[PDB]
């Protein structure tokens, strides 16, 4: 099985978008998460892009694990 | 069991100018079921009622509050 | 990653008399980087900005305010 497909699929959104849906994008979900962690009061587009680059570099480094 | 999809907002302010009178919901959430006005509900159940004194809290303007241009009457 | 050491305080009051106008920080912390004035930062990151309406909360005098 794949984790996020199939008959018994897991939710990709449930722990950062929550159980009451309506947040439209991942940038708006991550800005609210940075606000609740107390590191930015109101996240701008450079604050969220800096988090998106650091996510994508780490996720691409999984393919080089020895 | 059954859900409903409403509009919601962190707070309500009268005008666009900084220094306006603003309110947030007291122990609940500001909801609107595609109406022309705003109401109060518990945070985990939709059970709407009109906005009152001892239902809201007067605060200062936060980020991304909804502007009424109306001067709400409580 | 990198830290800074600032001054901090639970709240700020105008005068010594009981019944003075006092403020505490709203969703943040009162910081001062060895300055002559006080600023606002998020609680988990040093990102200072000057004190404003809709940045503080008017309270009564607590214990050990500056
Ligand atoms: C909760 O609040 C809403 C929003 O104010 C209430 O609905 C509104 O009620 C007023 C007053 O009944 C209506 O305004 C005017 O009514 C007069 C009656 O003399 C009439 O002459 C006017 O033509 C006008 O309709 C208003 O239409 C109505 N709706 C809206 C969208 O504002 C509602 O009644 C409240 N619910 C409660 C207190 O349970
Ligand atoms: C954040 O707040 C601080 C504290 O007030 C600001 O620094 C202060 O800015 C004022 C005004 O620019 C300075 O006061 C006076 O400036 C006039 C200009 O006409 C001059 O004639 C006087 O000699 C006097 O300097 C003040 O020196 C300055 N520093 C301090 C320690 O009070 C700061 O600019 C603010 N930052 C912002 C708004 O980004
Ligand atoms: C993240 O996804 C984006 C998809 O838009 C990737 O960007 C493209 O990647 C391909 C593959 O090398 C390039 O050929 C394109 O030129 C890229 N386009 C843009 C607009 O960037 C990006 O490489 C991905 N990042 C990581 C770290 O995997
Ligand atoms: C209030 O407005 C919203 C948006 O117009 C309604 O939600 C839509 O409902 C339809 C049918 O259920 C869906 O196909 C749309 O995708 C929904 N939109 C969104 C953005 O989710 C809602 O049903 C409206 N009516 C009420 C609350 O009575
Ligand atoms: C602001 O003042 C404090 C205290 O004077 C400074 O912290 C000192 O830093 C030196 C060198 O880093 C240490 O040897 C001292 O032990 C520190 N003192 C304390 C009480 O921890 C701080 O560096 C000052 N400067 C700023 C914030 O720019
Ligand atoms: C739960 O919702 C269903 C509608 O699908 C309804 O038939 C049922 O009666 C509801 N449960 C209760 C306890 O009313
Ligand atoms: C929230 O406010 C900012 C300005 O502070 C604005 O750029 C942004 O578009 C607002 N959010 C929405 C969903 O309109
Ligand atoms: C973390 O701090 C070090 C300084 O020791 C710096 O060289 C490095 O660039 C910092 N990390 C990032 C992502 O900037
Ligand atoms: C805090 O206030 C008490 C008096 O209520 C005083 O004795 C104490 O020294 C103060 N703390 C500091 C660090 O000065």
């Amino acid at each position: 099985l794949g984790m996020y497909g199939g008959i018994a699929a897991a939710s990709l959104t449930l722990g950062i978008f929550g159980g009451q849906a309506g947040i439209t994008t991942w940038s708006l979900a991550m800005a609210g998460r940075l606000n609740a962690l107390g590191v930015v009061q109101n996240a701008l587009v450079d604050d969220v892009n800096k988090l998106a680059n650091g996510f994508n570099q780490l996720t691409a480094s999984v393919g080089k694990l020895a | 069991n059954n859900t409903i999809t409403v509009k919601t907002t962190p707070g309500l302010c009268e005008s666009d100018e900084l220094g306006s009178k603003c309110i947030v919901a007291k122990d609940g959430v500001l909801v609107s079921a595609n109406l022309s006005y705003w109401q109060w509900s518990p945070r985990n159940l939709y059970k709407p009622e009109n906005l009152t004194f001892a239902n809201v809290i007067a605060v200062s303007r936060g980020a991304n509050y909804t502007t009424l241009n109306r001067t709400f009457d409580i």
